[PDB]
């Protein structure tokens, strides 16, 4: 089997491998992290983001070049939409892909730059919440990027590279950069996918079955098993060993892979998410108690639904009461109401809620009292009236470049008393607020992770031993932190690597029917080991081979012939028969027979045995069995 | 070393760019590259070297350079013995061929036609399916109906499922573009309706359309009345996807029979309940195809569109807006073949409290176009009220 | 092997349905239920016949339950606590919600007139919950699969593996949709066995538009007269519909009268479990929630005797335990006024003598009412009709059919049917005796690759005709229980055993005068011409090979006019190197 690696994002995977005739993508996502090069998008604003100076790379220069960078008085950005990156498009068609196995909702926000505008025709796979998370992101990606939209006039820098300065000299394409895919690009892409469950096996076209197998990380997310009745091939994305509110997760399943695909580690390996939780909940009140506001940019449905909790539960235990929150988002009531449908998707403190009627998660009691609000946008209607300050925003993009949370930057920015805190390891917040500098905001940065820091998945690969550890090189690579497991072999893929991983098929599984196993005749040939001849007449109609009993003629009546004869066998069991006048020409290694009845000669050799000489019929058969009689068969 | 060329390869064909004289040089270039590679070696390079070739003559405007570089192609692939590389030639083949369609000398398209066709004895269940997608685009009419139409068909009963739709779909692409399909492949097409995968049952649902419309008097009884059958049993598949398609095309076959026809609406040979059944469906995509239809079907027959009238009036209260959308412009258009009357517009004008701006202006139209009963249409339209409506008001006096 | 299936409920009848099902080494017990009909000792399903007196932990190996109606969960906590099972228990996520509060509320209503709170719960801690389309691995060499089946809120059909032998329990589904519920889907799975409900065997019911029109008009027209409408429910389950489908009626003509639904957190279950509903309710949840209502209110003892015209929903269905009975009682001796039966009515129960014509109800303690009132059975119960029931046969594809949910001569008149139409074998046990179904065997083989590309490489010469056959051939090998299609020499190279062959030829004299060179093409078109059936090929060395034989000339004829021939062949084609042979013979 081959694995195809599309992607140089760690984050963000895209494998393609080959099982069976059969191309199936693992996990197309998309790069998000692209768009900290281009400037932010506010809704409606003032000329802080115009007359910006212009940027001059000290040598020759171009009458249309000026005007694409400007800088923020210490950095480069491009005055364009943000256009994201995603999986190459040319070392597979994207039509030769069969199947498509989403394992996050996270990984899945490059589907509709796949599945609608080539040639593909195939099925994709994902789980009920995945799908539906995955459908309030993208949907939240185009309306963000829609409600105050700029125009893509930015190319002449892509060009030329090594002129500019550091943060954006290493861009990596760059070339195949694209602005956004639509919405109905994401109601066709979406429509093509079908949901599956935790450990459903589902058949691939008669070629293996696929299981979803519950990585303990996101409501929803998998760990994706692909077996055969000889081979095993398992995939692991998501992974927490951490408990939290989804279901944890199920190593049991992951145990005997011949083939194992690592793919998602922390993003920041020396830090403990509990601590960082702690941290954040220690800076919001601490913010609170100065009569200062904090902003928390986040995702839609990720570690919100942990982060309302245990702010409410530090802040009412701080002395700290009437403090409100609202979610700000145009996906917000489908996410909060779509949140408290999936009960059997949760562990096991908060399925339980569900058996005496009342909600899993405690946010909905949150929106029965008004401590917490939720509004689609900051200019929608209703707005206006319920915002108080002190107050912690969770609003729109953890990269700050489109959004709510821009117009939060720019309103809550210039007063000492106001926090950030990002808790999004996929954007480096230095970089985040670097169009902002004059800022005089706090701006925190607690990183949040539950998903497998290296000493954890050391200790997952080890148990779970595979056969083959296929992994990214970056991941062995070095405060030890790197995978090493020196009792078995690690296979290691680049960014645009064909890697030939080592799986060769040597048994098959088919059937035969009742008569035709009956008329097996075992034979003992060796020690614990016996030997039998089979013939029949197959019919596959898929792969499922049948073998029902029968130029056929003569072929269904063969045997085979071992235990090659000595020298005391032949003439001492053909001289009594009725033929008893051998003549033995016994050359120093062979044997000869020459006989009267008629003109034959038996020819013995230490691995053969054979005539030349016939005549008659009936001369035949007398050599036929008395050969026979003393050789072995099966 | 071969690692590097292959790194080097994948670069190359990800920065290229085949739009933007010296054709010729880099050809021959891939061509000797290709020349050198040993038998197992890494067969990726091969492809790549293929699939650059391929790019480079979906590009190339010269309408020599396309026939230098398929004789690249016929070359090499005539020669090749790896399965992997000759499906890949053939998928190459099949992108220059889309691309171009209009570009080949008709002796270059029979001799690519032929070199598909020689791969579809040894191929690998992959080889045959490609070969089979470059026969659908590169054989002609009058090739195509007396050799191809029987090659093809013999694959339908293939081992594999790819196999055995790519086969359906070929013949259905051959059908399109001009070809004599005979009947006789109708009984082919029918048994091919009751395969295990869904990907075959799409095609050959397909194929029963397209051979009862275009032979619609056949015997064996009037084989566009078992082809009206044979589609309205496809309307309880196992997939949402056939179930669509179907309801989308059992109104496209106009020219079936009366005493079929209003079969699916007079409920209790597989067309008895069709309809009823569509227009009670689980899933929208379903409902929605399923009004079109009997839209469709109703527009042309004065005596279905009066029976029809009471399914379509309780489409109305349907709690989604698609459907409510779908069926109100269906009577809009449908809207003479029938008299309106006081139980039906009690329905009707139940649905006149719409939040929404698209219910109100469509159904203002249906009641313009449509013919005591004067009473309630004025009697509702005035409370919602209190420019459409005037403009309705308008059309509804003059008639 | 064999597929033994015993009911001790709903054999040849309706109610307190019970199935056991035993295949390969396994006991299954489907849908343990109780009887609405009765209350003596055959309330309940028989144990006795599993193990009489005494837990049965040892003798079941998992229970299953389809829904939450009682006839088919009601007994649960009699199994668990009374007689005694310590194993696991499978059901869907809003069975294990539902079940308690049904369970509860017919302990109250029938303990007045048993099991316990603290055994309800007893007996739901032993649950272990299933997903839809989980292979839920029940011990090794035992699987189990939940499909939607509609009827209910969170009602399955069940799928069970043993070792190549599979059977698949619809319990109660529908085929069609309803207001909530979308329709019971399987796929092509080919059980060997598809044991299925009849309770609408003979009936094709109307339409959607029809039923609902029909109730509708009558509740209008009854109400409209200053009448009162009882409607027998339970807290759970059809009632939903009913009350969605009335509210949106009473919300478009706009009407005034009082609606009551006699109970109340039943409508929070619905709202937590929206994923078992179907596609316009997961639609418009967020935004236009269906499960609050702002016209069915809560009701009250005294407005039974009121004088207006009202709708009731009562508490128990079929009218047989309790307050529906009591408004049954109250509102009987009058005219213009109806209750609406919008379920099946088990035997036994007040609501099937109220269908069944009878005009005199006989109570407890010699209680006589004349029922005056208007008496209108309608079909809002959700069950699959004699279509639905063929086309679950059509779409799962079994080899074989029962039937048990159901009347008998309905069972018998689909069973003409089943066997009309899709020629197969349909079974109906009563209860108490089992129905044995055979399968075969067909024992598995891992077969070499190397030797089946081998045969499809030598297959795909000509194309797929499905009238010619294939003739693959190989060494079957098996060590310790593992049985193994390989090829000869990889069989001999790994036991390191090796081969003797034994090689014939033969001379064989002719009279020719020309060239062995005019011999050897004679001979060739001969075989050709006689045999046609055979690759020949006319190696350059002048020597005949068919696909095992070489054919040769000695000595160049020295001798003119005599040709001699060399027949050569292996044991392996004995046949074809000696039959020909005879040809030979037959010719000089
Ligand atoms: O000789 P085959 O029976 O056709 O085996 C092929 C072949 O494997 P090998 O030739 O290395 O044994 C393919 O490799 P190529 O040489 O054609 O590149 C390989 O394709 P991958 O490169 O994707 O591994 C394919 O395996 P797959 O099942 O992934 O298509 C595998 O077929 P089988 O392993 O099924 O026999
Ligand atoms: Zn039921
Ligand atoms: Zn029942």
């Amino acid at each position: 089997m081959r694995l195809y690696c599309l992607s140089g994002d760690l984050a963000k995977p895209c494998y393609i491998i080959t099982f069976k005739g059969l191309r199936i993508m693992l996990d197309c996502g998309l790069t998000e992290q692209t768009v900290l090069n281009f400037l932010p998008l506010p809704f409606v604003q003032s000329l802080k983001w115009s007359n910006l100076p212009n940027f001059v790379p000290s040598r020759d220069h171009d009458p249309q070049m000026d005007g694409e960078l400007k800088d923020c008085c210490g950095r480069v950005f491009v005055d364009s939409t943000p256009e994201f990156n995603l999986p190459m498009d040319k070392m597979l068609d994207f039509s030769e892909v069969d199947v498509i196995l989403i394992s996050n909702y996270l990984n899945m926000l490059a589907l509709p730059y796949i599945t609608e505008n080539t040639g593909f025709k195939g099925k994709v796979y994902a789980t009920e919440p995945t799908l539906q998370i995955g459908r309030f992101f993208l949907e939240e990606l185009v309306d963000y990027i829609e409600v105050s939209p700029k125009a893509c006039t930015a190319r002449l820098w892509k060009e030329k590279l090594h002129l500019l300065p550091s943060p954006l000299s290493e861009a990596f394409r760059a070339k195949k950069w694209r602005t956004i895919f639509s919405l109905k690009d994401v109601q066709g892409s979406l429509s093509k996918v079908t949901i599956m469950g935790y450990d459903e096996k589902l058949d691939i076209l008669g070629a293996f079955i696929a299981t979803p197998v519950s990585s303990g990380y996101c409501l929803g997310s998998s760990n994706w098993v692909l077996s055969t009745a000889h081979e095993k091939i398992c995939y692991v994305s998501g992974s927490s060993t951490l408990t939290t509110h989804p279901r944890p997760i199920n190593q049991s399943a992951l145990k005997h892979a011949d083939v194992l695909i690592m793919t998602g580690l922390t993003q920041a390996p020396t830090v403990n998410p509990d601590t960082k939780l702690g941290e954040l909940c220690m800076n919001v009140a601490l913010t609170i108690r100065n009569n200062g506001s904090a902003l928390i940019p986040c995702y839609p449905s990720g570690v919100v639904y942990d982060l309302f909790e245990c702010l409410t539960q530090n802040l009412e235990n701080a002395g700290l009461n009437n403090v409100p929150m609202f979610f700000i988002s145009p996906v917000a009531d489908s996410s909060l109401a779509y949140s408290n449908i999936l009960a059997e998707w949760l562990s096991s403190a908060k399925q339980n809620k569900v058996y005496l009627p009342d909600d899993p998660f405690p946010h909905a009691f949150y929106l029965r009292n008004n401590k917490l609000k939720h509004y689609n946008h900051v200019f929608s209607e209703g707005f206006s009236k319920d915002f108080r300050q002190p107050c912690v925003v969770f609003c729109g993009h953890p990269s700050l470049r489109f959004g709510d949370a821009v117009h939060f930057i720019e309103m809550w920015g210039n007063n000492p008393n106001n926090s950030i805190i990002f808790t999004e390891p996929d954007f480096p917040y230095l970089q985040v607020l670097a169009p902002f500098q004059p800022l005089a905001m706090k701006a925190f940065y607690c990183p949040i992770d539950t998903s497998l820091n290296y000493q954890q998945a050391n200790k997952l690969i080890k148990e779970l031993k595979p056969n083959v550890l296929v992994i990214p090189e970056a991941y062995t690579k070095p405060p030890n932190l790197f995978i090493e497991q020196p009792d078995k072999k690690i296979i290691t893929f680049k960014c645009g690597e064909i890697i030939r991983l080592p799986l060769k098929r040597k048994l098959d599984r088919i059937y035969i029917t009742s008569e035709l196993a009956q008329k097996i005749s075992p034979k003992e040939v060796a020690a614990g080991v016996t030997f039998s001849t089979l013939t029949g007449v197959l019919q596959v109609k898929d792969k499922v081979h049948c073998i029902q009993p029968c130029k056929e003629d003569v072929l269904k009546n063969v045997k085979y012939e071992y235990g090659s004869i000595d020298v005391d066998a032949v003439m001492k069991k053909l001289a009594q028969d009725g033929f008893s006048n051998i003549k033995l020409d016994r050359t120093g290694g062979a044997l000869t027979l020459n006989l009267v009845n008629e003109d034959t000669v038996i020819k013995f050799e230490d691995n053969e045995t054979h005539i030349i000489c016939g005549g008659k019929p009936t001369t035949r058969l007398k050599l036929r069995d008395t050969i026979m009689k003393c050789l072995q068969s099966f | 070393n071969s690692r590097e060329l292959l790194e080097l390869l994948v670069k190359i064909t990800d920065e290229i760019s085949y739009e933007d004289g010296e054709l010729k040089e880099v050809a021959s270039k891939i061509f000797q590259l290709y020349q050198l590679q040993e038998r197992d070696s890494d067969t990726s390079i091969r492809v790549k070297l293929l699939e650059l070739l391929s790019g480079l003559g979906c590009e190339c405007a010269t309408e020599q350079a396309l026939t230098m570089i398929i004789d690249y192609f016929i070359f090499l692939l005539r020669k090749e013995v790896s399965q992997k590389v000759l499906a890949q030639g053939m998928m190459c083949l099949f992108r220059i061929g889309e691309r171009r369609k209009h570009m080949l000398p008709i002796s270059y398209k029979t001799q690519v036609a032929h070199l598909a066709k020689e791969q579809l004895r040894s191929g690998s269940a992959h080889t045959q399916k490609n070969a089979m997608l470059v026969i659908g685009r590169f054989a002609t009419k009058m090739e195509g109906e007396r050799h191809y139409v029987w090659k093809l068909a013999f694959y339908i009963d293939s081992q594999d499922s790819s196999v055995r739709a790519q086969a359906l779909h070929a013949l259905l692409t051959l059908g399109e573009r001009g070809s004599q399909l005979p009947a006789v492949l109708y009984k082919r097409a029918v048994e091919a309706m009751k395969d295990d995968y869904e990907c075959v049952r799409k095609e050959a649902l397909q194929l029963v359309f397209m051979l009862g419309n275009r032979h619609p008097d056949y015997i064996l009884l009037r084989m566009i009345d078992a082809a009206f059958s044979k589609v309205c049993e496809a309307l309880c598949d196992l997939s949402l996807q056939i179930r669509v398609l179907a309801a989308e095309l059992l109104g496209g076959m106009t020219a079936v029979s009366r005493e079929f026809l209003h079969q699916t609406l007079d409920k209790k040979s597989g067309a008895c309940g069709a309809l009823i059944h569509g227009l009670e469906d689980e899933f929208l995509e379903v409902r929605t195809a399923a009004v079109a239809s009997m839209c469709k079907l109703a527009l042309s027959r004065p005596d279905f569109a009066v029976t029809s009238l009471d399914f379509l009036v309780d489409m109305f209260n349907d709690e989604i807006e698609d459907v409510r959308l779908k069926a109100i412009y269906s009577l809009t258009a449908i809207a003479k073949h029938i008299v309106l009357r006081e139980d039906q517009l009690e329905i009707m004008l139940g649905s006149l409290e719409d939040y929404s701006v698209d219910v109100r202006e469509g159904l203002h139209l249906m009641l313009g176009a449509c013919r005591t009963c004067l009473l309630m249409v004025v009697q509702k339209l005035l409370d919602v009220l209190a420019n459409s409506t005037y403009a309705c008001m308008r059309k509804i006096g003059q008639k | 092997p064999d597929i033994k299936i015993t009911p001790l409920g709903a054999g040849q009848d309706v109610g307190r349905s019970c199935l056991l099902l035993s295949m390969g080494g396994k006991n299954i017990m489907l849908d343990c239920g109780m009887h609405m009909g009765y209350n003596d000792e055959r309330r309940f399903p028989d144990f006795s016949y599993i193990v009489p007196e005494g837990p049965i932990t040892s003798h079941i190996d998992c229970v299953i339950i389809s829904h939450f109606h009682l006839d088919h969960c009601g007994a649960l906590p009699y199994m668990s606590e009374i007689v005694g099972y310590t194993g696991p228990i499978y059901m869907t996520h809003p069975t294990k919600a539902i079940a308690p509060i049904l369970l509860e509320d017919m302990r109250k209503v029938a303990v007045e007139r048993f099991f316990t709170t603290q055994m309800i719960k007893d007996c739901m801690k032993k649950v272990i919950p299933v997903t839809l389309h989980q292979s839920m691995m029940v011990d090794t060499d035992l699987e189990i699969k939940a499909y939607y089946a509609g009827h209910v809120l969170g009602a399955a059909m069940f799928w069970i593996k043993v070792g190549s032998q599979s059977v698949v329990y619809t319990g109660d589904y529908n085929m069609t949709p309803d207001r909530h519920l979308g329709a019971a889907w399987i796929d092509k799975c080919r059980p060997d066995l598809l044991i299925s409900e009849s309770t609408y065997a003979t009936t094709i019911r109307d339409s959607k538009r029809c039923r609902e029109r029909d109730f509708l008009k009558k509740v209008h027209e009854c109400v409209a007269k200053g009448g009162k409408v009882l409607i027998p429910v339970f807290a759970l389950g059809r009632a939903q519909e009913l009350c969605i489908l009335l509210e949106t009626y009473w919300e478009r003509m706009n009407l005034k009268y009082p609606i009551y639904f006699a109970l109340e957190k039943a409508n929070t279950y619905y709202k937590m479990f929206i994923t078992w509903t179907n596609q316009k309710i997961r639609k418009t949840f967020v935004h236009r929630n269906m499960f609050d209502f702002k016209h069915i209110k809560p009701f009250d003892k005294a407005y039974i005797d009121n004088p207006g015209a009202m709708v009731v929903f009562a508490t128990p269905g079929m009218l047989h335990a309790g307050l529906s009975l009591q408004i049954f009682k109250k509102w009987a001796p009058n005219e213009n006024n109806m209750v609406i039966m919008p379920g099946y009515c088990v035997q036994g129960t007040v609501g099937n003598k109220i269908l069944g014509g009878a005009k005199k109800v006989e109570f407890e303690n010699r209680q006589v009412v004349e029922v005056k009132m208007a008496v209108e059975y309608m079909s809002f119960s959700a069950h699959a009709d004699a279509k639905g029931i063929m086309q679950l046969i059509q779409n799962c594809e079994p080899k074989n059919v029962m039937l048990v949910h159901g009347e008998a001569g309905k069972m018998k008149f689909l069973r003409s049917k089943i066997k009309d139409e899709f020629n197969l074998e349909t079974y109906m046990p009563a209860n108490g005796e089992t129905c044995v179904i055979s399968t075969p065997v067909k024992i598995p083989v891992d077969a070499s690759v190397s030797l089946l590309k081998a045969e499809a490489r030598s297959y795909n010469a000509q194309p797929p005709d499905p009238k010619r056959r294939r003739l693959i051939h190989g060494v079957l090998v098996m060590k310790d229980n593992r049985i193994m299609l390989q090829n000869l020499t990889d069989a001999l190279k790994e036991i390191g055993i090796n081969r003797h062959v034994m090689r014939f030829t033969s001379k064989v004299k002719m009279d020719d005068s020309g060239p062995v060179i005019r011999t050897s093409e004679r001979l060739k078109t001969l075989l050709e011409e006689k045999l046609a059936g055979w690759t020949v090929t006319m190696q350059e060395n002048g020597s005949i090979a068919i696909e095992s034989v070489e054919v040769k000339v000695e000595e160049d004829e020295k001798d003119p006019k005599q040709k001699n021939i060399l027949i050569s062949w292996t044991n392996q084609d004995e046949d074809i190197g000696a039959y020909i042979l005879n040809v030979l013979q037959n010719m000089c």
